[PDB]
Parts: structure tokens; sequence; C-alpha cells
């Protein structure tokens, strides 16, 4: 019941409302009302945050707002006090060049370990955290991986007598920017739907 | 509840007496199904033809990409292959492979299917990479496995046994389930 | 040693040397016997490998503790680091010479036993001390305070049931007078298995056996699942062998006590033969202790303590006042009987509830 | 970033070393022997990428026992670079063509890139 | 005494390094230290066309993989418009309750050995061993097994495929019902469980632990309650519960678990009506093997499909299921193209493990231990 | 003394520590469970003589790679490693380990023979148990040695007694 009245509030303030035909909902809030937003949809009842999805859209083939996007998961439980089931995402777009945002950490103690993750793979330090200390990657590692313009870094298969393979040269597959083996890739290969 | 650690005591007994649930490898071949992931097997066609044309659909779809693949024309006189092309050269590092059957999967003439074998345990890297002749059908064995049979003069005895072999492996030959 | 006579001093030296070299044997093969009872028990089988019935594979093992690189760890303590597994592993030999396997002589002429102290039961309780000893002393000297804190916690829960061994022991003593164990035994010969009288403290006896690292408190601990334990963790070839050696021979001793004194050493009401009865009661305590092995969790060292303290102990000294107070009156023995199965009843019927 | 050093004469690259190194005290440092095909030691080229978080130094592919003079000079490299009190040792595995087009791109990719893709190493294997 | 508690050292299965900031015998707090098994699943699989993915997939979890599988199937179906054959819905739930099953014996008989007794091990083990034969009947492979598809599975159920099932399903409910009576009237689990682990509820799910453990604090949430995906609509279903949060709670929970999804077996084993296998769409299905010698069509769909694979269209889309461990989904990116554009994954393990601090504070030292084995870990999903 | 410079003893002590190989467990990734299986009471590595397992390191001879082998935990594994007797083995077990695997990227070191000498090769995903027992049954084999490789060549009996540590 919470997720109509969550869009009624946010279509009201102009918010943009991203919906696929799938049955999954994106809600976008700028960067000054998130906290506050936010706030206020936790304290409108949503029990659970569960993920924390940093974005990199620096090699992606149609422009985008920003480079980095964080998207959060807010949920009530549906078997717990007064649970409707009200399940939603929130995007909050982060510039390249200003890779801030403030936590929930102190809303939900889950953006404890989350935000250090995207903290660590993606550039995106995150306000207000109790610790921002790399998770995962080595203490040593230098970079953030999951962004674009940071290497996959792989290294060669290996054979007999000098046959060797390079992968990254070795694919058959395309990208999204990647124009393909012929002229141009059209129809099916630039994006195929069945209409059930 | 003191009752608990007397009725685990009884069930440890009767468990005690059960005597049998074990199989004792290698003395006891291991019972495998027709369906395992071993060692890649290229068949050939009753012809005798070998059924690769050196195509290397098996390389781009590896996600490992352990599969190497030159290729060559037919020689008219005697060709290797069905059609105008064969695989000069065969290598796939059982170190970078996953055993996914994707190359199997992909192959169009059925050559390239996997066999059943695990004992393949070596001490080299660089001898890991199996080759063509290291895997076809007519080879009944591993590369340790036909290597300590060398060097001891005592033929090869794989340690499985299977209820049969599937029609994808048209002349493998195996132990099966004892029939033999 | 009223009665009892002495063999020459090279007779004991010999003896005892054949009991060092048995006891070698001893617990490498009931280190093979309780792997495959094991596994008997959960389902898998044994090594049918280098033995055929495993009868090599303590060779194996002996001959890969050897050659080990014995190493010194630096930033330890030089000289305990090398002495405690000598200390834990002397002190585990002896006290099993009082134990006797038949009446004199019937070792083919000569003695069962070694030594016949007249204080027997103290000489036993000395050098069971010595062994959380070596424990702590080991701890200490590896420099890993992890490991120092498995000592603190062996010496701890041992020390606590090592006391209730001694209100344990009081029980019989009252009743036949003596300190030296063939007179107890032979009491046990007259009378009849002195456990039948003593029931309960028998239990706080075998319980109390139970927490010198035999198993279920099994938070000695060993370095595996928990806070790791000390006196190993640091020593690499020979000194952890002793220290397995060691613990083991006290286990095998334990379970050698508990029938001697309680129960019927060999000294059958009949067929009476001199050893095989005596290892057999071994073997049924071993099998019994086995099935534990398997078959029950750990106590946690703090219920440990508790339960000991408060539950073994006042229990343990109230027999021994039952006990005392008939043997100061002497009026019968068999109220004894009588009380100790009615024990018993209780202790077994409130089980079923 | 310095390029010390010169391909296929590991003699004269381990001397300019010697005297490029100097007392640089090498404790939060990171050395990365770039070389090809993981497992064949006997015949291996090697290249050094010096990674201080300061300034940054290379060296072309002139150690390894597939230089006369390469194996001694490697076994002497590493030797030097652990008195220096290095801990942090690293292999990164390019492909042959690479070996050569990657000492001539800039600093950013190249360090990046050797950074991304290296392996912890145990210095025995190469003393 | 901050003690380093280290990795993989001494018995953190799952390697994981605590700084156990403690004095005694109770527990302060644990600092916990992850990633020393990090690989690299979503950038790897940024790399790699949907089709090989599904290799990757499993890996992560290892012990219940084919929730990966059946998660990432079914976020592309929905990307894509792919459809369900019954049959391939069935065998997929089949699939997916077995190897819940297989996830939780392993749990049950690791948290019993981290601390306490050893038998117990080995019978669930050796139920385990049956089950993966099962498995290797069917995809070949003990597990990470290969045979989910985008449209449905790869091929058909073996003729003997059935029966086996049919006898491990009959031999089982006695054997778990075993487990329950030497485990639930506990002797001294009792003593060690009851009291151990304080989950209040409301931090449990403040900090986001969905994995069977919250139910054992009495919260009904469960995905394939609260968002059916796989037909778990149309079936009759008990949901384990929990009185109060702590380890004892927790394992009788999850063995009630085990019960009802080998009900859940034998229900969808029984509608099984033979049918097809997977989605038919050639732009999805790469063509059937026999008509490779007979049409054009079927070459250039089968070359195509095994060098470049498929394009789904341009979005982003995310699904959730119920694993042994909780609430998974991958979000999946795709940009148009053959290789996904990215792929996050909601790790239970990865935010269940941030309850360890909270739950054994005030508890044991060595029951820090029950306490990580009664989360239920598992540091590939955590890692990652 | 090495168990060397005996015609008789050299035998002997080979025999000890091939047949008690005492595995020391390493359980990184889902190898690691294949590794465990190879003890159940199914196909059990509890005959030969590792029924025991030395989860410390002062103790055990056997080290066997188990899993993925992410780079954070290389140093750690090495020191696990350096904290062993000198008399040791390291098996490498899987594909993640032999070589890079699947995973082809920054996270993995590619082939764990970088960090630690590697007795024996096990490939395989994971590697069969039975693959396992060949593979402790190769390794028996070779410290006796009575182990050649591909090239015609008589293989050490043990490896990591070629390195000059540092
Ligand atoms: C515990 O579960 C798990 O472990 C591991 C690692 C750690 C490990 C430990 C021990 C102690 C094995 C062991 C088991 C039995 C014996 N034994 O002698 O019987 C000896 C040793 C083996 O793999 C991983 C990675 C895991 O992810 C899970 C869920
Ligand atoms: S089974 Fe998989 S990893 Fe192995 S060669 Fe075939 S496609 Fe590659
Ligand atoms: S094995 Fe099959 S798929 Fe690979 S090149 Fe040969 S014919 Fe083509
Ligand atoms: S080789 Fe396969 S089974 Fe082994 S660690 Fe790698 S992914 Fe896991």
């Amino acid at each position: 019941m919470r997720l109509e009245r969550v869009l009624e509030e946010a279509r009201a303030k102009g918010y943009p409302i991203e919906d696929n035909g799938l049955g999954n909902l994106w809600v976008v809030l700028p960067r000054e009302r998130f906290k506050e937003e936010m706030a206020h949809y936790k304290a409108m009842g949503f029990n659970f945050l569960a993920d924390i999805v940093g974005l990199d859209y620096l090699t992606y083939p149609d422009p985008r707002p920003e480079r980095f996007a964080v998207v959060y998961e807010l949920v009530s439980l549906p078997g717990w006090k007064d649970g409707d089931g009200s399940r939603f995402f929130v995007r909050v777009y982060v510039p390249e060049e200003d890779p801030r945002l403030p936590t929930v950490t102190d809303l939900w103690g889950s953006a404890n370990f989350l935000e250090r993750e995207v903290y660590d793979l993606f550039g995106i330090v995150f306000e207000g955290h109790p610790d921002l200390r790399k998770i995962l990657t080595p203490e040593d590692l230098e970079g953030h991986p999951l962004r674009k313009d940071y290497p996959l870094g792989e290294t060669p298969t290996l054979f007999r007598e000098g046959r060797y393979i390079i992968p990254a040269e070795f694919r058959a597959a395309l990208t999204g920017k990647d124009p393909g083996l012929t002229f141009y890739k059209g129809g099916s290969r630039k994006g195929y739907r069945s209409l059930w | 509840t003191l009752k608990a650690l007397a009725q685990s005591l009884g069930i440890t007994l009767k468990y005690l007496f059960s005597k049998p649930v074990t199989v004792p490898y290698p003395d006891a071949p291991v019972a495998l199904k027709p369906r395992f992931h071993g060692r890649h097997v290229l068949t050939r066609h009753p012809n005798g033809l070998e059924k690769c044309i050196g195509c290397s659909l098996c390389a781009a779809a590896c996600p490992a990409y352990a599969i190497y693949v030159e290729p060559a024309e037919n020689d008219p006189e005697n060709p290797v292959s069905a059609g105008e092309r064969y695989a000069k050269v065969y290598e796939i590092n059982m170190l970078r492979c996953i055993f996914c059957g994707l190359c199997e999967e992909a192959c169009p003439t059925g050559a390239i299917v996997l066999g059943y074998d695990f004992e393949m345990a070596d001490y080299e890297y660089s001898d890991l990479v199996y080759g063509k002749e290291d895997m076809l059908v007519d080879v009944v064995g591993t590369k340790p496995q036909r290597r300590e049979a060398k060097r001891t003069g005592k033929p090869v005895k794989v340690g499985y046994v299977v209820p049969y072999v599937r029609p994808e492996l048209e002349g493998f030959k195996a132990p099966t389930e004892g029939g033999k | 040693t009223w009665s009892y006579p002495v063999d020459p001093y090279w007779m004991v030296a010999l003896k005892a040397l054949l009991v060092v070299v048995g006891l070698l044997t001893a617990f490498a093969f009931m280190t093979l016997i309780e792997r495959r009872l094991l596994a008997r028990f959960q389902v898998r089988m044994g090594p049918n490998r280098v033995g055929p019935f495993g009868l090599l594979q303590p060779l194996a093992d002996a001959i890969k503790s050897i050659f080990k690189e014995d190493i010194v760890v630096a930033q330890a303590d030089r000289f305990l680091f090398v002495l405690a597994p000598l200390i834990s592993v002397v002190f585990a030999l002896l006290a099993f010479g009082l134990i006797p396997f038949g009446p004199p002589g019937s070792f083919f002429g000569y003695q069962p036993w070694v030594i016949n102290l007249d204080l027997g039961i103290l000489y036993l309780f000395a050098v069971s001390e010595l062994a959380v000893y070596g424990i702590f002393l080991s701890g200490w000297a590896s420099g890993s305070k992890y490991s120092l804190l498995g000592s603190l916690r062996s010496s701890a829960s041992l020390i606590s049931y090592e006391l209730g061994l001694g209100l344990a022991l009081l029980a019989p003593v009252l009743l036949v007078g003596s300190l030296n164990l063939n007179d107890i035994v032979n009491w046990q010969k007259e009378h009849g298995w002195l456990f039948l009288y003593a029931f309960p403290a028998f239990l706080v006896y075998l319980i109390a056996s139970m927490a010198e690292a035999a198993r279920t408190p099994f938070d000695l601990p060993e370095a595996e699942q928990e806070l790791v334990g000390g006196y190993h963790t640091e020593y690499s070839s020979i000194k952890w062998a002793l220290f397995q050696m060691a613990e083991y021979i006290h286990f095998i001793t334990a379970s050698a006590l508990i029938p001697t004194l309680f129960l019927g050493g060999w000294t059958m009401p009949v067929l009476e033969v001199p050893y095989l009865w005596m290892f057999l009661k071994i073997a049924f305590f071993l099998f019994f202790f086995i099935w534990i092995r398997a078959t029950w969790f750990r106590l946690r060292y703090d219920q440990l303590l508790r339960f000991g303290w408060g539950f073994l102990f006042p229990l343990a000294l109230l027999w021994f006042l039952v006990t005392a107070l008939v043997v100061a009156l002497d009026l019968p023995r068999t109220y004894l009987l009588y009380l100790s199965a009615l024990s018993f009843l209780v202790l077994l019927g409130a089980v079923l509830y | 970033m310095v390029r010390v050093g010169m391909r296929a004469a590991p003699r004269v690259s381990l001397e300019a070393l010697k005297a490029a190194l100097g007392g640089l005290k090498l404790s939060e440092a990171k050395v990365y022997l770039i070389t090809d095909w993981q497992d064949k030691r006997d015949q291996a080229r090697y290249a050094l990428l010096l990674h201080t978080g300061k300034k940054d130094l290379l060296v072309p592919d002139a150690f390894g026992p597939a230089f006369p003079g390469g194996e001694e000079a490697l076994s002497e490299l590493v030797g030097l670079l652990l008195a220096q009190g290095a801990r942090r040792f690293y292999e990164a595995v390019v492909s042959p063509g690479e070996m050569t087009a990657l000492l001539d791109l800039p600093p950013e990719e190249l360090l990046k890139r050797v950074m991304a893709i290296a392996n912890p190493t145990d210095p025995g294997i190469y003393l | 005494m901050t003690l380093n508690v280290g990795p993989q050292h001494p018995s953190t299965h799952g390697v994981l390094r605590l700084m156990v900031t403690l004095s005694g015998e109770e527990v302060l707090e644990v600092v916990p230290h992850i990633g020393y098994l990090h690989t690299g699943f979503e950038k790897t699989m940024e790399h790699r066309t949907y089709l090989q993915n599904i290799t990757y997939t499993p890996r992560m979890d290892y012990l219940h993989s084919f929730a990966h599988d059946l998660a990432y199937a079914l976020a592309v179906e929905k990307l894509l418009g792919a459809v369900v054959p019954p049959r391939a819905e069935t065998i997929r739930v089949i699939l997916n309750e077995l190897s819940r099953l297989a996830s939780h014996l392993v749990f049950l008989g690791t948290g019993l050995l981290d601390l306490g007794a050893l038998t117990p091990f080995f019978y669930a083990f050796r139920e385990r061993e049956t089950i993966l034969d099962l498995f290797e009947w069917v995809t070949g492979q003990r597990f990470h097994h290969n045979y989910i598809r985008i449209g449905g599975v790869k091929e058909d159920l073996p003729e003997e495929f059935v029966p086996e099932l049919k006898k491990l399903l009959e031999v089982l409910p006695h054997r778990i019902d075993e487990y329950e009576a030497l485990f639930a009237e506990s002797p001294i689990f009792y003593e060690r469980a009851r009291g151990v682990g304080v989950i209040p509820p409301e931090v449990a799910i403040d900090l986001g632990l969905t994995g069977g453990s919250l139910r054992a604090s009495g919260v009904n949430y469960d995905v394939r309650k609260a968002y059916p995906y796989s037909g778990y609509e149309t079936y009759t279903f008990d949901v384990p519960l929990g009185e109060r949060g702590d380890v004892f709670d927790r394992m009788l929970v999850r063995i009630r678990e085990m019960r009802e999804s080998v009900k859940i077996i034998k229900q969808a084993l029984e509608r099984l009506e033979p049918g097809p296998v997977r989605d038919p769409n050639p732009q999805i299905t790469p063509p059937p093997r026999h008509l490779l010698e007979t049409s054009m069509e079927a070459v250039i769909y089968h070359f195509k499909h095994y060098t470049e694979g498929f394009h789904p269209p341009k979005g982003e889309v995310y699904v959730p299921t119920e694993s042994a461990r909780g609430e998974l989904g991958y979000y999946i990116v795709s940009d148009g193209g053959s290789m996904p554009y990215r792929v996050k994954v909601r790790a239970p393990s990865f935010v269940n493990l941030q309850s360890l601090p909270y739950a054994c504070k005030g508890e044991q030292v060595p029951d820090m231990v029950a306490i990580i084995a009664s989360l239920d870990p598992v540091m590939g999903d955590v890692d990652r | 003394r090495e168990g060397i410079l005996f015609t008789t003893l050299e035998k002997l002590v080979a025999w000890g520590r091939s047949n008690s190989l005492w595995p020391a467990t390493f359980g990184l990734a889902c190898c690691a469970i294949e590794m465990m299986a190879s003890t159940d009471a199914r196909n059990d590595l509890a005959r030969f003589g590792s029924e025991v397992f030395r989860a410390s390191p002062r103790q055990a001879d056997v080290m066997i790679v188990a899993g993925r082998l992410s780079k954070k935990m290389a140093p750690v594994m090495r020191r696990v490693w350096e904290q062993m007797p000198d008399p040791k083995w390291v098996i490498s077990m899987g594909a993640c380990a032999s070589s890079g695997g699947m995973f082809n990227n920054y996270a993995i070191v590619q082939n764990v023979d970088s960090v630690v000498p590697v007795d024996v090769y096990v490939p395989g995903c994971p590697p069969r148990p039975e693959a396992l027992i060949y593979a402790v049954m190769q390794l028996q084999k070779k410290v006796r040695g009575q182990a050649y490789n591909e090239r015609g060549e008589r293989l050490p009996p043990v490896a990591a007694w070629k390195r000059t540590r540092g």
C-alpha cells in the first residue's frame, strides 16, 4: 500500500519515476533532497535496506546524466509487524569529479559494509560513514576496480611452443560500443525482445 | 535432557555394527555416470576420417580460452577430416580448462566430446597441455598413466566403471559395469 | 608392602624398560584401533593400507615424526621449550608399576608389578599433578599467548577435577584402611568389586578422569576448533610426538586404574588368570571411552568448572561422610551395598523422565 | 618515471641500475618483474618496473637465463632489492609482443596495467 | 586482548580474519577482515557472453549454486522475454530444493564439527554424497554444474534419474528425523546454544540478515512466499519459524526446512508430465543438434550463438530469489551487447556477516566459533 | 639429516615420509570442499595414513592449495608455508591454483608456483576426490624417487628443496 503513496509523494515533487515493463521501479532523487527524502522513506515504514549498487557509465553507448550512480533498495518485510511488501529503489547520480555521498549508516547499519564496497570498487567516498576502509581489494591495491577505465588486467593463456592467446583480441562477443566484425550490427544484434 | 546422550550412544553403536558403507578407490572401480565430464576425446567417423574440421567454435566459446586450433587444408590423396579443413594442432590446457561442455556443445561435427578420465595428475604445468594425439578415442589412459605403463612395462587399467557409454562416444572403449 | 617380596634392582630396571617400550607399542596400536573403531562408528572404514590391519602404520608415523626438522622457534625460551616435553613424558611413564597384573611370581617367577609402595594413591596424585605442570610450562615457553590461554584452561580445569580425585579416592580407603594397591585388590578379592559399595564416588572418580584431556570436556583444548591449546603448535619432530605419547599413556593408565581400584583388578572371582582379565577390562573401558570420544560434544570449561566444583565435589564429600560414619561406627559393611545400590537406582532412574 | 638499462645487455643493465638505485630505501616500494610464459623459467627474459610511490624506474628486458649472464645478474638484482628491505614482490605476465610496446606507453597506462596484472612471487624462484 | 583469530586459523572455515577485541572468556566485540578470496565475478562477468556466464555463476556460492544460476537465468529471461516450459520449471525447482538440502547438510555438519563432535558430519555427508550422484546423473558434474540455460535447461533428464531420486526421497525423512531426534532434545547443546546468539529481530532487520537466521527469531520473510518466482505459488508449504533468535532455534528451523524441501521435491516429482525442455526461440536457443545437416538457418544460428551470443535489449533488471542463506539477486545492466554491461550481486552472506560483532558480543570466546558456524557464511559469497 | 646417505635408510625414510604424508589443509574455495569430501564415508583419504589432519602448520608435511588463491591471501599462505617444518610438500589443487583458471584478472594469482613450490598439479574443477587420491599417490611415489616426467627425467623427492629462500 505504501508504494502507491511513495509514487504520489515523489511525482508530486517532480522526481522522475523509472519503470520497465518487468515490474521493478526506480526513483531518482537529486543530491540535496537525497538524505532528507530517504530519511522520510525509512520513517515511511521501510524496514529493510537491501542493496547499494554503484554504477560506472563511462563506456555506456547512450549518454547518461552522470558517470557514477548509487542505488539503494528500501523494503518493508511482508511478515513483520505491518508489512505491505513495498520494495523499491532509489538512484542518485554522483559526478565524475565529485565522488560524494552522505551515508544512511546512521539509519540502517547495513550501509556500513555496502558503501565501503562502493568506495572500494568505485571512487565514491561516502559522507558521514563511521569507517570508510577498503573491504575486499588488497590493502595495497591502487585504484577502484569496477570503473571501466580501470583495467580488468588479464594474463595470456599458455600452450606448447610459442602458441599463445590474448583473450581481449580473441573475443568474438560484442560490447555496446563495439561496432562488430561486419560494417555494423543492426536488427536482432542491436537488441531483441520477444513479445511473449 | 540426559536421555539424549544415551540415545546418541545407542545410534552410534547401531551404526558401529552396520559395517558396509564406503567404496575403496583404487581397489574398487569408481561408479561414474555416463554423462560425466572427463578427458576430452576426438571421435572419428566410420570411414575412419576424423570428425574435427578445425573450425575453432570450441575455442571461442571457452570461458577460460584454453583451446588452440591451427587449421590446414586436407590432402585429397589421404584426407584427415571430412571437409576441406582439419586440425593440425589441437591443444587444451587442462590447467586452464574448467570442464564445461561448451566445446562439446558447440562442436558441429561431434569430434570433441568429454570422456571419463580424471586420473591426469602430473607434476609439471608445461606437461599438462593435452594435445590432439593425447586425447583421441583410440588412446586408452591419461598422460601420467601411459608414462607409468611405459616406464613400468605393465598395461593400463582405468579405475572407473560406468553403466554404458553414450552414443556420442561411438568408438569410446571402456569398462562397462562388468560386462567383460 | 606387608607380605610382598622384593626383586633385585636390575629386575626393576629391566621391567621398567619393558613397561616403557610396551607403552610405546601399546599407544601406537591403540591409536590404530581407535581410528578403526571410530571408523566403524562413523560408517567409514579405517586404513586397510600399510598393515593389512594397520599394524605397520605406526612405524610410518614414527619414521615421519623423526627427521621432521626438530626446530627451536626463535622468540621462545631456549630451556623450557626443550624441557617441558621430557617432563610430560617422564611423569607419565611412571605410576604404572603399582597396578597389579597378578599375584607375586605370576610374571613367570618374580613380580607382576614394579613397585608396591605403602602409600600408592598419594604417589599417583603427585605424579598426576606433574602432567598439568608440563602442559602449562610448555604453554608458557612457546612464546605464543594463544597457546598460553589454552594452557591456562587446561591447568584450571584439570586442577579442579584433580582436587575432586581426592574426594573420590577417600571412600575406599576408609573401608580397607591401607594405601597399598595389592591390599586393596585383595580386599576386592575377599568381599568383591569395591565400586559395589561406593558406586557414587566411583562415578566422580571416573568423570574426574575424563577431565584429564581424555575427552568430553575436550576444552583441554587442542589447537583445533577453538582457542588453540598449549604444549603444541610450536613443536615439530619429536617433542609433539612426546606430548601425544605421554598424554595417551596417561589415558591408558587411567583407563586401567579405573577397574584396578574400584572394580576387579584382575583377581576375577572365577578363572583367576593373571594378565588377561586386566587387559580385557582395560579394553572394555577403552571401548566405552571411544564410544564417548565419538558420541559427545565439548563442555566449554565454564560449565565444566561449575559442574566439577559445585556438583561433583560436594557429592563426593557427602559420600565420604556417609562412608566415614559407617567405618568409624563399623556396624555393617552391607549397609554400604544397600546405599550404593539405591544411589545408582536414583542416578539412573532420574534419566528416563 | 625513468628508463635505465638496455635490452639484451644484462651486465650493463645491472651496473646502470646499481648506480641509479643509490641508497634509495625500498621499504614500501614494489618490484614488478614482467615476463612471458609463466612456467618455463629456464628460458625466461625479464623486465623490471620499480614503483616507489614517489617516482618510478624502468629496466627493459635484459635479465634472465635467456641472455648470457642474465641469470647471475637477476640473482644479484633480487639480492640487491632484498638487501634494501623489499618485501612486496610481484611478477607480471605479458604477451611477448606486449613487452616491447609496454615501455613506450605513457607512465600512467603502463604502470596501471602492470599493477593490475601483477602476481605475488616468491623471490626464491629468481635467486 | 585484541587477538588475531587469523584467516583460516584457527578453524575459521571460509577464510576470514578476526580481530577479537576481547579481555578474558567473554566477548567484547569482533572486528572482521574479509576479501581474502576476492576473485572478481562482478568484473570478469563484464567480459563474458551471457551464455558463458552460467559457467561463472554457480562458483560464487559453491554450496547452493543453482540459486545463483536460477537468479541470473530468470533476470535475463525477464530482460529478453523468455518462456519457461512447465517441465523445465519443475526440473529447476527440483534442482533448487535439492541443492538447498545439500547446502543445509554441509552447514549443519560444519556447525557441529566447528565446536563439539565429529561424528554427525559423516552421516549427513553420506546423504549429501548420494545427492551429488543425482546431479552427476543429469549434469555429469558433482557441483559447479553448467546445466541451466536462459530458455530453460540444457538437455533432458536421463532414464535413470527419477528412480534414484525416489530411493533417496524415501530414505531421507527418517534420516532428517534422526538428526532432529539427536539434536533437538539437546544434551549439552541445549546448555550451549539456547542462551547464546542474541538475535533481536529489529537489529537483524536493520543490518540486512535475511538468511533463515532471522525467522529463527520469528520473522516470516521468505522470497518463496513474499515473491513467488519459479512456481512456488503452486506448492503446499510449511514455513519454518523460531521463537527467539539463538543458535538452537536456527539449527532446528533449518532442519524443518530440509524436511519441507524434501516434501517439495516429492510434490514436484509427482506433477511431472513429458514435454519440451527449453525456450525454442532461435534468437535465444541454438538450433537442435539434428538439423545441423539440413538447414542453413540452423548453421548460421549455431555459429552466431556460439561465437557471438545474443543481444538482449538495453535496460537494467533485478529479481530476487531465496537460497539457503536468504535473499539473493543479480542487478543486470545490459547495453544491448553480447556481453553484459554490469552484474552486481546481492551477497546474502556478505551483509549477514555484519551481525557478527553484535551477536557474539558478551558471548563466550569459543562460542565465537559456534556463532560463526551458526551464521552460515560461504566466503565465496562474501568475498566474491 | 635430510633422509639420505644410506642405501637402506633413504629407502626407509622415503617409505615413512611418503606413506605417513600428513596433509595440512588450507581450505580456500570450492576445490576445498572436494578436498573435504575425500574423507567422508564413501571415498576417504583416511587410509594411506592421512586419517589425522594437523591444522597447525608446525606438524604437517603436505600443503594442498585448495581453491582460488586471491591476492590478499597470497602472503599469509606464503608464511603458512614458511611456518611448516622443512620436510614439507605442496600440491596445487584445481585450475584456479595451478594456472590462473578461468578468472584471468587483477584479483587472482595466475599460478601458485609463484608463492609456494608445487609438488603435484591436479586439474579439474574441482578435481574429483579420486583425482586427489591419484595426486597424493603421485606425490607418494615422487618422494620415494619413483617419479619420472614426460621429458624422461626422474624428479627430486622433495620440491621446495631447490629454492634460495632469501
Ligand atoms: C568447514 O566447511 C567449510 O570449509 C572450508 C575450508 C576450511 C576447511 C576446514 C577444515 C577444518 C577441514 C577438515 C574437515 C574434517 C577433518 N577431519 O579430520 O575429519 C579435517 C579437516 C576445509 O575447507 C571452506 C572454504 C568453506 O567454505 C566451508 C563451508
Ligand atoms: S570444458 Fe569448458 S573450460 Fe574446458 S575446454 Fe571445453 S569450453 Fe573450455
Ligand atoms: S573440435 Fe569440433 S568445434 Fe573444435 S575445431 Fe574441431 S570440428 Fe570445430
Ligand atoms: S578450479 Fe573450479 S572448483 Fe577449484 S577453486 Fe577454481 S572454480 Fe572452484
